[PDB]
């Protein structure tokens, strides 16, 4: 069976150069075109180029010329995208995909794709969050804790040390312009409850080791 | 010649230019 | 450089969905289909306009008419729920892909957002900094756009919104970020986040 294997998620600064592989077995690696195709977060599919790996012969999207080239070892049947001076706007999903052959020639199809290598490009380093408090302004109130400005991910939060489940939702983080992550969790609680009942998000960040519980008042 | 470099996308001939 | 698909296509297990992608180079060019489901690689579903891989179930086909290619799924079934691209090469600029389209098969009726927009909290605005936050859930299918007004003006800058994510009830949830500086945000006399989906908005609107 043809399988494509891309190499593991790269998380880089700007200005770093990358190479990302694919490596191709189960068929003769040096025959078949491999094209590079971009997907950026709720995007769609955008084609980089190919590489013919039995020469390294390259043809670009020439949008894209001058930031990537592509080469091939065929001793390891792997094909590479480079860049030598990321950008913030290089983050992505990248995928090879193997161009299929038709009659005599190569064809017009990709009929193998690799599982995607997720690049990350931000100029931040580990960083914690600043949690600020998003106050109940019913009979129902939602309340909640803004988790900003960390760096990389994940964030877990919970509430009330875990004793309060129903009516939390915890969204999945926006990564900011700024190289940053936020993420927001909010659970919604009896009106009658706010004068009385305490509410604490407790946030943790293992990266940055920063683990906090943020008490959100009316 | 690698007939393989030749990248054919429709009927005829119709190749894309490398 | 894309070709042209509709965003978006819902039909009930059993229907058919026929999803089209139309561009000036097709009339003479092979045409491809993708599926790519969440969180996974793009596959192979259709290739040289009506033919299928080895694998590919028979209620998947397409066609061609002129500038216009169709893939149609019949019987549609749950596991069919995907992103779709079609594809073809320009002679001279390569590989271009339609701009996809998000089939839904649907499990539940059509449920439009709930949206709860804070506003800068005290804490943050004391740390020289402002963010309003809209906070999306509960809608179905899990596609919205959203647009945001400083009084009754489009603001674009200082905007960031996240992908759909599914919740637990399979029903989809997103959220976005305006930052603004205390400064901007206590000179308007309201900023408004709306949510759009499936041609319906559902707005929030908050005062400094
Ligand atoms: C070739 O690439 C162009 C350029 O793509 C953009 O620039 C890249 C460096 C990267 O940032 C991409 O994600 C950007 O989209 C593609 O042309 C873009 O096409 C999109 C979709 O139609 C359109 O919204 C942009 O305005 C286009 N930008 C430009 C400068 O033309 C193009 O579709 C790629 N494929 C082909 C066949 O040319
Ligand atoms: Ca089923």
């Amino acid at each position: 069976q043809v399988q494509l294997v891309q190499s593991a998620a790269e998380v880089k600064k700007p200005g770093e150069a990358l190479k990302i592989s694919c490596k191709g077995s189960g068929y003769s690696f040096s025959n078949y075109w491999i094209a590079w195709v971009r997907q950026m977060p709720g995007k769609g599919l955008e084609w980089m180029g190919i590489v013919y790996p039995d020469d390294s012969d390259s043809s670009y999207n020439s949008s894209f010329q001058g930031q990537i080239t592509f080469s091939a070892d065929k001793s390891i049947s792997t094909a590479y995208l480079h860049w030598t001076s990321l950008q913030a706007s290089d983050t992505a999903m990248y995928y090879c995909a193997r161009l299929g052959f038709e009659g005599d020639y190569s064809g017009s199809f990709f009929d193998y794709w690799g599982q995607g290598t997720l690049l990350i490009v931000s100029s931040a380093s580990t960083k914690g969050p600043s949690v600020f408090p998003l106050a109940p302004s019913g009979g129902t109130a939602a309340l909640g804790c803004l988790v900003k400005d960390y760096f990389p991910e994940p964030v877990t939060v919970s509430w009330n040390s875990g004793a309060l489940t129903s009516g939390v939702h915890t969204f999945p983080a926006v990564l900011q312009s700024s190289g940053l992550y936020s993420l927001s969790s909010v659970v919604t609680v009896p009106s009658s409850s706010l004068g009385t009942q305490t509410y604490i998000c407790n946030v943790n960040h293992k990266p940055s080791n920063t683990k906090v519980d943020k008490k959100v008042e009316p | 010649y690698n007939k393989r470099k030749r990248i054919h996308i429709g009927p005829g001939r119709a190749f894309y230019t490398t | 450089y894309e070709l042209t698909q509709p965003p978006s296509v819902s039909v009930s297990p059993g229907q058919t969905a026929s999803i089209t992608c139309s561009g000036d180079i097709l009339g003479d060019k092979y045409v491809s289909w993708y599926q790519q489901k969440s969180g996974q690689s793009p596959l192979l579903v259709i290739y040289e306009d009506t033919k299928r891989p080895s694998g590919i179930p028979d209620r998947f086909s397409g066609s061609k008419s002129g500038n216009t290619a169709t893939l149609t799924i019949s019987g549609t079934q749950a596991m069919d729920e995907a992103d779709y691209y079609c594809q073809a090469w320009d002679s001279t600029l390569g590989v271009v892909f339609g701009g996809g389209t998000k089939v839904t098969v649907l499990g539940q009726p059509k449920a439009a957002p709930s949206v709860t927009l804070f506003p800068p909290s005290s804490e943050e605005l004391q740390a020289n900094k402002a963010t309003l936050v809209c906070l999306i859930s509960d809608f179905y299918p899990g596609a919205v756009t959203v647009a945001w007004k400083a009084d009754s003006s489009p603001v674009k800058a200082g905007v960031e919104t996240t992908t759909p994510s599914k919740q637990s009830n399979n029903k989809y949830a997103a959220s976005s970020y305006l930052s603004l500086t205390p400064e901007q945000w206590k000179s308007h006399k309201s900023y408004s986040c709306q949510v759009t989906h499936e041609g319906s908005t559902v707005e929030k609107t908050v005062a400094p």
